RNA sequence: UGACGGGGAAUCAGGGUUCGAUUCCGGAGAGGGAGCCUGAGAAACGGCUACCACAUCCAAGGAAGGCAGCAGGCGCGCAAAUUACCCACUCCCGACCCGGGGAGGUAGUGACGAAAAAUAACAAUACAGGACUCUUUCGAGGCCCUGUAAUUGGAAUGAGUCCACUUUAAAUCCUUUAACGAGGAUCCAUUGGAGGGCAAGUCUGGUGCCAGCAGCCGCGGUAAUUCCAGCUCCAAUAGCGUAUAU
């Protein structure tokens, strides 16, 4: 049963102000701790420097070795793991290159079949991987 | 080819007549303003270089052209009241070209000196 | 601080469910009948009928002698009888809601050049308008979406500078009429 | 100096390749230059590897787009 | 006489191309031959037309396609 | 507090929710802080006096500083334009019709976005359909219509080159108009897709849990409806795909 009288607007609004914090998107986007632990800091992309190239195996029902890169970001110095998307697009990358790294499409959660990886690479050295991949530009 | 004159105001303060020109020229390009001045001066019993026209916009489709024109009493009232770009379209006037940036540099350099030296610092 | 106006609006609303086969079927039928070019030309007519019906759907919840109803209903029905999609006898506000979307597509200049016999098909009517052939009472119209209200529906002619009008035939025939 | 050269080093092959480039590009405005260079490219790339050939073919491919870009 | 050749005819250009082919193919076993030939092909095709460069690229890629055919089976 | 406030903005059935640095008003500040001169009006910074901080020239005795004005470069960045033209306009200042104004107007870069809208049309012939007054069936008619075929055909026109006008301080762009300008009209429209969600392959070749696609479910271990290619098609269309706030 709710508090439904006529002079009770303060009880209703100071209830719904406090039970909004149990909603997860309101708490995750309005408390402020998510923006300090996120490696981007609220950006759409981030430029960074490839440290080392990795391969990570897929989760249990798939069997593959997904080709990814470890990037160190210029902007705040944190180190991320990003996935270089298309077929044969690992080979276009030298180490110690500027790559422009975007999120994976699920806004902070890291899934696909690849564990603990939520970043993907769009550019390498100001040429994009679609233009490198189709044969429209060169290195 | 055909001049029609829309709304007419004879203006005793600036000594002119004020009207809006309609020009029908259905097989031709936009007619020159000299031919409009000759046709309207043949219409209003006056000489063709006391009358000044401007702002002719040809309508879409090849049709009429519509702009402004004003007919002065004499050339001396024209040399008092008309704008200097519109007299300079007639060869009655010409401006001295520096025009704006060399004047500004000469203005900020004539502040550095004092006395009679402002004339002999250019 | 500039002497400008930035006032603009969008004039179509993209549909919510993008791949429903019944919606694709009916709007492609309207494209193929009325000689439109793409689906945005259908959605724009859906937006203007939706704005008309939103105005009538707002006015119809009032007491019938409130003067906003008695002024703006008369103005809105007068504009719909003026463009011709609501006929002269049935000027009541309940007959706005019985407008189908094919009323405003019949009053375009492309469909009124095809229905007035000035073209051999409707696609010939749009390519005749776009090549500066059709004029409406001495104004040469290059717009295929010109909605002809019925004091201009009477005067639809060929141009005075067109080969199917007065004369001066085009560059194809006059290059062709030089044989030697 | 083109016939007398026998390059084994990297910089020697670069100088040999630059001398061959300067000799070939003098006749670039000939009408028969396109057929002659295509025959020469086909002969010299027959001993090349599949990875080198597909790299060389891609080198022509995006540059043809660069002709459309420029 | 590669440096002394000045071919203007089609047959003279074919003999010049044959002399150039015999000189280049002697260093085919060098490890720097692939980089040198790619640099030479890039320099010589920079002046070529859009139709001409496409025919040169198609001839090498079909040879590349034929090389994948013979090596696999 | 990634908080200037408001008029307002995007969504929206009614309710809400979120955004508002931003062209109008009101406040605040000209690197950080102070303290003042003149003046009707200032705690002025295109005024002065110091301190802090950073910097330029020096004859090392001294001198001068402030782009959060318009342009511009450094730097930080995912992320933002030309060291252009002029007072014609709209107004302001001045002792003033007369001088001044990077206030403003005008051009340039500009797919942030918004409105209009090209990329062919028609007539033949041949083939196939349709309904047929005739026709139990073979078979009809331009005694009637619908589609296709890089199979023909002469009619229309702008993209574009470009005399002029016209616009305008002076040019430009738009509009008007004279001459050129279309066969495959090579004057060649793209971006994502074809298992379900979700409109569209139960096709041909390669790889054989490898490479990879996959927002989710999942496909891949030698008839892959999903990868890599070709053909066909199917949405949207001068645009569409992806990433984050919402």
């Amino acid at each position: 049963g709710k508090c439904r009288g006529l002079r009770t607007a303060r009880k209703l609004r100071s209830h719904r102000r406090d039970q909004k914090w149990h909603d997860k998107q309101y708490k995750k986007a309005h408390l402020g701790t998510a923006l300090k632990a996120n490696p981007f800091g609220g950006a759409s992309h981030a430029k960074g420097i490839v440290l080392e190239k990795v391969g990570v195996e897929a989760k249990q029902p798939n069997s593959a070795i997904r080709k990814c890169v470890r990037v160190q970001l210029i902007k705040n110095g944190k180190k991320i793991t990003a996935f270089v998307p298309n077929d044969g697009c690992l080979n276009f990358i030298e180490e110690n290159d500027e790559v422009l790294v975007a999120g994976f499409g699920r806004k902070g959660h890291a899934v696909g079949d690849i564990p603990g990886v939520r970043f993907k690479v769009v550019k390498v050295a100001n040429v994009s991987l679609l233009a490198l991949y189709k044969g429209k530009k060169e290195r | 080819v055909t001049i029609r004159t829309r709304k007419f105001m004879t203006n005793r303060l600036l000594q002119r007549k004020q009207m809006v020109i309609d020009v029908l020229h259905p097989g031709k390009a936009t007619v020159p303003k000299t031919e409009i001045r000759e046709k309207l001066a043949k219409m209003y019993k006056t000489t063709p270089d006391v009358i000044f026209v401007f702002g002719f916009r040809t309508h879409f489709g090849g049709g009429k052209t519509t702009g402004f024109g004003m007919i002065y009493d004499s050339l001396d009232y024209a040399k008092k009241n008309e704008p200097k770009h519109r007299l300079a379209r007639h060869g009655l006037y010409e401006k001295k070209k520096t025009s704006r940036k060399q004047r500004k540099e000469r203005k900020n350099r004539m502040k550095k000196v004092r006395g009679t030296a402002k004339a002999n610092v250019g | 601080p500039v002497a400008r106006s930035w006032v603009c609006r969008k004039t179509y609303v993209t549909p919510r469910r993008p791949f429903e086969k019944s919606r694709l079927d009916q709007e492609l039928k309207l494209i193929g009948e009325y000689g439109l070019r793409n689906k945005r030309e259908v959605w724009r007519v859906k937006f203007t009928l939706a704005k008309i019906r939103k105005a009538a759907r707002e006015l119809l919840t009032l007491d019938e002698k409130d003067p906003r109803r008695l002024f703006e209903g008369n103005a809105l029905l007068r504009r719909l009888v003026r463009i011709g999609v609501l006929d002269e006898g049935k000027m009541k506000l309940d007959y706005i809601l019985g407008l189908k979307i094919e009323d405003f597509l019949e009053r375009r200049l492309q469909t009124q050049v095809f229905k007035l016999g000035l073209a051999k098909s409707i696609h010939h009517a749009r390519v005749l308008i776009r090549q500066r052939h059709i004029r409406v009472r001495k104004q040469v119209v290059n717009i295929p979406s010109f909605i002809v209200r019925l004091d201009s529906q009477k005067h639809i002619d060929f141009s005075l500078r067109s080969p199917y009008g007065g004369g001066r035939p085009g560059r194809v025939k006059r290059k062709n009429a030089k044989k030697g | 100096g083109i016939d007398a050269m026998n390059p084994s080093s990297r910089d020697d092959f670069t100088e040999f390749g630059k001398l061959l480039k300067d000799k070939i590009t003098q006749y670039e405005k000939s009408l028969y230059y396109a057929s002659f260079l295509e025959v020469l490219v086909r002969d010299v790339c027959i001993s090349l590897e599949i990875d080198d050939l597909k790299k060389i073919t891609n080198s022509l491919t995006v540059l043809c787009s660069e002709k459309q870009k420029q």
